[PDB]
């Protein structure tokens, strides 16, 4: 009902934070030449359509992606608002939206749903990723409170604490995107509740530069490409 | 003026057609019928606020008899704090 | 919302100050109708439109407006057929089309001949752009309408069969002939699908770059 | 209105234990923010919590926020709220000039901010902001430094030095001993040195945690970098060794 | 009068605007607009543009590219005509793109027509400036050659229109941001 | 003003929606299966009296000529969503693109309507789970489930209502990635034969398919460009003929 | 900046083409669908912004690019929205069905009536000089190189032969899995 606890703390935000603390794990890592996003997906359903095109990971425009921990129903309302804002910026300025302007845009909407008592807050945590000329490769996180922070590597959702410790000891400022592929897969295999990692339990993506000077490219990996980085990395659930 | 003949008519069409309907129901059925219909619409409009959705409401289309009809206004449609401090008064 | 007047004043200065405003395409050519035995034929010389499987129109005046209203009302007729669980009546479409043409005061320049079969029988009507209506066993609109109506009256009789209605339709169209210029017809017959019948009658300096 | 004053035992009216008191509790839990005037500058300083090892410093927001070319705002309490509170003040100031051919006055940037905070107190089951702020700068065509504090209730006050957030008692105690209102720090360097001494007593580890912005007349706004505040911290720590070794026994 | 002239050079943009308020607004540390037209609507439109780019620059702690300010200016110019009979306005935007080290020049008409230029003019000119510019113009022209081309161009304008226009204000955008330069 | 409904319970749960999934769990079962060349959606019709004419209570509904829907839960909540879903398909997509929306775009729009009912004062969430099934030129055949939360899921097969856990276990046991539409019809008729509360015949059972185009059902000839409805609702005689092959 | 100008569009065996006047192309692309717009330059650029927006949102929402015929319905329904004060334009869509391989060209009046000629399309003022040239030079089922030849000679011949120093033409030749933009000068 958006009233303070006597400590000056918001009960609804704390309960929304309890909800996302169950909501599946996501890791993001910022290499010297690209960003990696990975998310672990609890497929307890055989008849759920794996090889559906998205669940945890989404495009916001041609150079920005997100991972979702939380309610996917809540996330998709924010994701569409961010997509509309990215194209409305591109229409106005003829230029691609800077990552800080969009990440904090979704952090200002999520704060409003925490102040007015007719609205429940959004049960979603986002690990944003992208490139722009103002900064370069940027990795941000945002949570049900409307707080947002810049990171070199971060986890959200379940098992955050184990994942942050594993990131901290292996992360290097000068590492390449293929080292961040390896690291994010290792971290998730060293954090997972499921017995071993496999291509349908895993959502993956990258924000590389490629060979051509003007390019930045956002491969949100199809299952067969994820099977290749799995067998190359030594996670290798292979015949 | 230089302004299109049809502009002021189509701007106010939705309001005008309901205002004209309520006056017919007052005349044919008495003051109780538009008093009932305006209070149903008040409960539906006033208890249905969500800063990110502007695409009408499902029960308002049932109340207004618009549940199986499209206008050009439904295919061609046209800040959360500014919405909050309008809904509550500033 | 709906059709906007954004550049109405912007284009009131462009035409005044010597840009030729692009020509809206118009179908001014003959359109006819035939309440023939146990059904109804309509024809025109791209020009015949569907409000539902059993209700069709021919349009004259602005081409985009005849398509646009028939597609808007076709949406409302489809939704009403889903809402009521009953085949859409020609009088319901006529009411919608005529009531929609009235809201727009003839600034939507569609002139329309409407025909169809429904659980009541076979019906034929025509609406002018200010939202006012005709009924008859045979109707015609467009520039050849004098000559077409002379041919329609000169040969119509009760119990006109399909073939004879299709002959009269085609002769009232060819009496409009001396864009457009050969017949499309649709035939609505009370037990049967609408039968639609199309056409019934080193040099220079090069540089190049690859793109996606 | 609190504690041991109780007639025939007691019972509560509509009164003190209220949403705004719990917003004041949120403000006290947010990092320490300080501001001191000088002869012809004002310096605002903040506590960063010590950044985590995987946090990205080059994109991390400067805690002290510029509202306009001559106005600076810092806060304690809820960050998300301060972001929503700075946006309103920034557009309010840009709109001021666009409609008044006049840059916003520091006192109008304090009455507006506390004013909007007061409306979220007044009614509606919309909560007050868990935020308290320092607003500092200069008016246009003047050389007088200004420094205001605002609180969740929408009360505001002018200070020649003040502190808000965590541990602010101990800082205000140090300022009352080291800030003389007759002879304030006569130079920017001394003003910055006083804020670094003031913060050094309350910050977690050292030069990492302090960050300062200096405002001067005629829109000369200037954030100090880590390397510049490291030479202030080092100079103050040199003088501590010098004072200790200048013991006479 | 209300003339605007433009002579962008290898490492600057030179905006010349008629002497009377300048009718040319500093949008940022490295962007000028000049504008001409119906004196009420253009002055107020320029202040609306300036307040929106100042708000962006404060909100970001960042510069806005000469492109992005220009497309914002065209989009707001077009959006202001969607309920209005077109007001006489022309905009000449010159700025320095500090992420690519290029000076840039743009012209926007009352209809909202962006064109990216070597050189430009409006308000009180015919083919006499455009012929004089096209004969002498070069991609690598220096700022001193540009000021001389602008002096030739103002002299051609003066010779054809001997009434008193009280000279013109010249302003330069380069690596060092806006410089007001004295010329006669 | 202490005004919302579906607020968070201290364990991180939404509460009212949980009670809305108990209303869904009490309905007559419905189910759906996706095959290689078509899809099937099916349910039972429960009579309030044997004097009721259940040719009037359709449970399986056409959303667009290539998309079908069925429910479990409160039928009144389902009559109101289906008519908004039909209006949405025409107004948002057909009237801009001259073609009907896919079965992922219409499912998103239905789910957006159910999400708005959770995040409101004044309104309870819906008491229905919807199965939406269909075809599109680039996605191909698809089946989705939508719940009172506004969460939507793509499924190979699913069931909802009273018999849903035994139905979902039979659907896992019988589904394979090479089924055809006549096979999926047999599996769906077998699954309702276990979940049926009343009598089992062509009059009590609702069954629809999205399969091949049927140019007969377009009701007008002359336009091959228009292929004709993929969605077909099985006639009571076909259901009784297939129920003779059972 | 030059108002008006001409666009021409043409079909070949599994290929399309879009010629246009230079001396800012009239011809935009949104993935494999190309849009040549003639008319007022402000409306050409406002429509580019508007279709870029709508088609980026389409690609995001629908997980695939907008096909030539779908883009035809989108441009006509968007142009129709502006009914009382339209875009002063002649749009010419083109593109090869990515799932069929059939050539597509269509063009529209200012409120969106669809032409769908199977041979060739023209737009701009003084169209009917080029309409005669294009009807004279066209033949069905060309190869891509002859298709380039017929559209480029149409542009050259109907060109103002008095001002050929002010000339310049862009010809996009569009194929199933390949697009070549030839700039062409005299």
């Amino acid at each position: 009902t958006t009233i303070f606890s006597p400590e000056g703390r918001l009960y609804q935000v704390e309960y929304a934070l309890e909800s996302i603390s169950h909501a599946g794990t996501a890791i993001g890592i910022m290499a010297s030449d690209g960003i990696v996003l990975a998310a672990e997906r609890k497929v307890t359903s055989t008849l759920l359509e794996q090889d559906t095109s998205t669940e945890k990971l989404y495009k916001l425009n041609d150079k920005i992606a997100v991972a979702v921990a939380g309610l996917t129903a809540d996330a998709e309302i924010l994701i569409n608002t961010a997509r509309i804002h990215a194209q409305n910026y591109l229409k106005t300025y003829n230029e691609d939206i800077p990552v800080e302007i969009l990440v904090r845009r979704l952090s200002d909407i999520k704060q409003g749903y925490t102040q007015h008592g007719g609205l429940r807050p959004f049960g979603v945590s986002f690990i944003y990723a992208g490139y722009d000329d103002r900064y370069g490769y940027q990795l941000y996180t945002s949570n049900p409170s409307g707080n947002y922070t810049g990171w070199k590597a971060i986890s959200v959702g379940a098992n955050t604490s184990a994942a942050q410790t594993l990131l901290q000891m292996d992360y290097k400022d000068d590492m390449k995107v293929d080292d961040a592929i390896e690291l994010a897969l290792k971290t998730l295999s060293k954090t997972t509740d499921s017995s071993a990692l496999t291509y349908d339990r895993l959502e993956f993506a990258t924000i590389r530069k490629g060979a051509n000077d003007g390019e930045v490219y956002q491969k949100i990996f199809k299952p067969q490409e994820i099977k290749d980085i799995l067998v190359k990395t030594g996670i290798t659930k292979k015949d | 003026n230089d302004r299109h003949p049809l502009e002021s008519t189509l701007k106010n069409w939705e309001t005008t057609q309901r205002q004209r309907q309520m006056e017919q129901y007052r005349q044919i059925f008495g003051i109780a019928e538009p008093m009932k219909r305006t209070m149903e619409m008040e409960i539906v409009n006033r208890t249905d606020f969500n800063p990110l959705s502007t695409n009408g409401s499902i029960h308002r289309d049932i109340l207004l008899n618009k549940e199986c009809s499209i206008d050009w206004e439904d295919v061609y449609p046209g800040d959360v704090h500014s919405k909050i401090e309008k809904q509550l008064g500033i | 919302a709906g059709l906007s007047f954004d550049n109405y004043q912007r284009n009131n200065f462009l035409a005044e100050n010597s840009h030729t405003q692009p020509k809206a395409t118009s179908t001014g050519t003959t359109i006819v109708g035939v309440k023939f035995n146990n059904g109804v034929v309509i024809a025109a010389d791209a020009k015949l439109h569907r409000i539902s499987p059993k209700i069709w129109c021919a349009g004259a005046g602005t081409a985009a407006d005849t398509e646009a209203v028939t597609q808007l009302i076709g949406s409302n007729i489809e939704l009403h057929s889903l809402y009521t669980s009953r085949e859409p009546r020609v009088v319901s479409a006529l009411q919608m089309l005529k009531q929609h043409l009235f809201k727009y005061q003839g600034h939507i320049g569609a002139y329309l001949i409407v025909a169809g079969v429904d659980p009541t029988g076979s019906h034929l009507f025509s609406i002018h752009a200010h939202g006012s209506t005709d009924v008859g066993y045979y109707l015609s609109l467009g520039s050849g309408s004098l000559a077409a109506m002379a041919v329609l009256e000169s040969h119509w009789k009760q119990d006109l069969t399909k073939e004879e209605a299709i002959k009269l339709a085609s002769d009232a169209i060819q009496a409009g002939i001396w864009s457009g210029s050969n017949v499309d017809v649709c035939v609505m017959e009370i037990g049967k699908d609408a039968e639609y019948l199309r056409n019934y009658l080193t040099t220079a300096v090069l540089k190049e770059s690859i793109v996606n | 209105m609190s504690g041991y004053d109780r007639a025939l035992s007691i019972f509560s009216p509509d009164g003190h234990i209220f949403q705004v008191e719990y917003a004041l509790e949120a403000v006290k839990r947010g990092t320490c923010a300080v501001g001191v005037k000088g002869k012809n500058c004002v310096v605002l300083g903040c506590e960063r919590r010590s950044t985590l090892k995987l946090q990205d410093t080059r994109i991390t927001p400067s805690k002290v926020s510029k509202i306009d070319s001559h106005v600076v705002l810092s806060f304690s309490g809820l960050n998300a709220d301060s972001r929503i509170l700075i946006e309103k003040a920034r557009v309010e100031a840009q709109s001021h000039r666009l409609t008044l051919e006049d840059p916003v006055t520091v006192e109008y940037l304090t009455r507006y901010v506390a004013g909007v905070q007061q409306r979220y107190t007044q009614s509606g089951g919309v909560r007050p902001f868990g935020v308290s702020t320092l607003i500092a700068g200069f008016d246009p065509r003047d050389d007088e430094p200004k420094l205001y504090q605002t609180e969740p209730s929408g009360i505001y006050s002018s200070w020649s030095a003040q502190t808000i957030g965590r541990n602010s008692k101990t800082v205000r105690e140090f300022l009352e001993k080291n800030y003389d209102r007759k002879e304030p720090p006569a130079t920017v360097e001394e003003c910055v040195k006083l804020t670094v001494r003031s913060l050094l007593e309350v910050v977690q580890t050292g030069a990492k945690n302090i960050e300062i912005t200096v405002v001067k007349p005629d829109s000369d706004i200037v954030a100090l970098s880590s390397e510049e505040i490291n030479q202030y911290v080092t100079q103050i720590e040199q003088e501590k060794q010098e004072q200790q070794e200048q013991d006479k026994k | 009068m209300d003339i605007i002239l433009g002579i962008r050079v290898q490492d600057s943009v030179i905006l010349a605007s008629s002497k009377a308020d300048d009718k040319t607004r500093q949008l940022s540390p490295h962007t000028l607009m000049s504008f001409a037209g119906e004196a009420g609507d253009t002055v107020q439109f320029a202040e609306y543009i300036q307040a929106n780019i100042q708000l962006y620059s404060i909100r970001e702690d960042y510069e806005l590219s000469p492109q992005a300010v220009s497309s914002f200016v065209r989009q707001e110019l077009a959006k202001s005509i969607r309920s209005r009979r077109p007001y006489q306005v022309n905009v000449l935007i010159g700025g320095y793109d500090k992420k690519k080290n290029k000076p840039e020049l743009y012209q926007i008409d009352y209809l909202g027509t962006k064109v990216e230029l070597p050189y430009g003019a409006h308000g009180y000119s015919g083919f006499y400036t455009f012929s004089l510019l096209d004969h002498h113009y070069r991609p690598d022209m220096t700022t001193e050659e540009g000021l001389d081309l602008l002096k030739l161009c103002v002299q051609e304008l003066e010779k054809r229109m001997p009434m008193d226009f009280k000279g013109v204000i010249v302003k330069i955008v380069d690596k060092d941001g806006i410089r007001q330069v004295d010329d006669f | 003003y202490s005004f919302s409904l579906t607020t968070f319970s201290p364990s991180g749960k939404l509460g009212q929606i949980d009670y809305a999934l108990t209303a869904v769990k009490q309905g007559v079962t419905s189910l759906g299966i996706k095959a290689t060349n078509g899809v099937v959606i099916a349910t039972e019709k429960k009579s309030s009296s044997p004097l009721a004419m259940s040719e009037t209570l359709s449970k399986v509904s056409l959303l667009t000529p290539d998309i079908g829907a069925v429910y479990s839960g409160m039928g009144p909540d389902y009559r109101v969503l289906v008519d908004k879903s039909r209006k949405v398909a025409h107004t948002s997509y057909k009237r801009i693109y001259g073609e009907y929306p896919p079965t992922k775009l219409l499912v998103s729009e239905v789910a957006k309507i159910m999400q708005e009912a959770t995040q409101s004062g004044g309104v309870r969430p819906f008491g229905v789970s919807l199965l939406i099934a269909g075809h599109d030129e680039f996605n191909g055949f698809s089946l989705y489930q939508v719940d009172p939360s506004g969460s939507y899921f793509p499924w190979k097969a699913t069931a909802i209502g009273k018999g849903s856990v035994a139905a979902k276990t039979f659907l896992e046991k019988r589904w394979n990635d090479e089924l055809e539409l006549e096979d999926a019809i047999h599996i769906a008729l077998l699954t309702l034969k276990e979940s049926v509360e009343g009598e089992f015949n062509g009059d009590t059972i609702e069954l629809a398919i999205i399969g091949d185009e049927n140019p007969d059902l377009l009701g007008y000839t002359g336009i091959p460009t228009d292929k004709g409805p993929r969605f077909r609702k099985l006639t009571s005689q076909e259901i009784n003929d297939r129920l003779e092959a059972l | 900046s030059i108002n008006g100008g001409i666009v021409v569009a043409m079909t070949g065996k599994d290929c399309v083409a879009i010629a246009c006047d230079l001396r800012f192309e009239k011809i935009f692309h949104y993935g494999h669908v190309f849009l040549g717009i003639t008319g007022l330059a402000t409306d050409v650029t406002t429509l580019n912004e508007m279709f870029r927006y709508k088609t980026n949102l389409y690609k995001l929402k629908e997980e695939r690019a907008i096909e030539p015929e779908t883009f035809t319905q989108l441009v006509s329904s968007s142009l129709y929205e502006r009914r009382f004060g339209p875009y002063f334009v002649g749009p010419v869509v083109a593109g090869i069905n990515s799932k069929s391989g059939k050539p597509f060209i269509a063009g529209f009046d200012l409120i969106g009536c669809i032409d769908e000629a199977k041979d060739f399309i023209v737009s701009g003022t003084a169209s009917d000089q080029l309409f005669g040239m294009c009807e004279s030079l066209y033949e069905p089922n060309l190869e891509p190189e002859d298709l380039f030849e017929t559209i480029s000679q149409a542009l050259l011949n109907a060109a103002d032969r008095d001002a050929l120093s002010g000339w310049g033409a862009v010809v996009y030749i569009i194929k199933k899995d390949e697009v070549v933009k030839r700039y062409l000068k005299m």
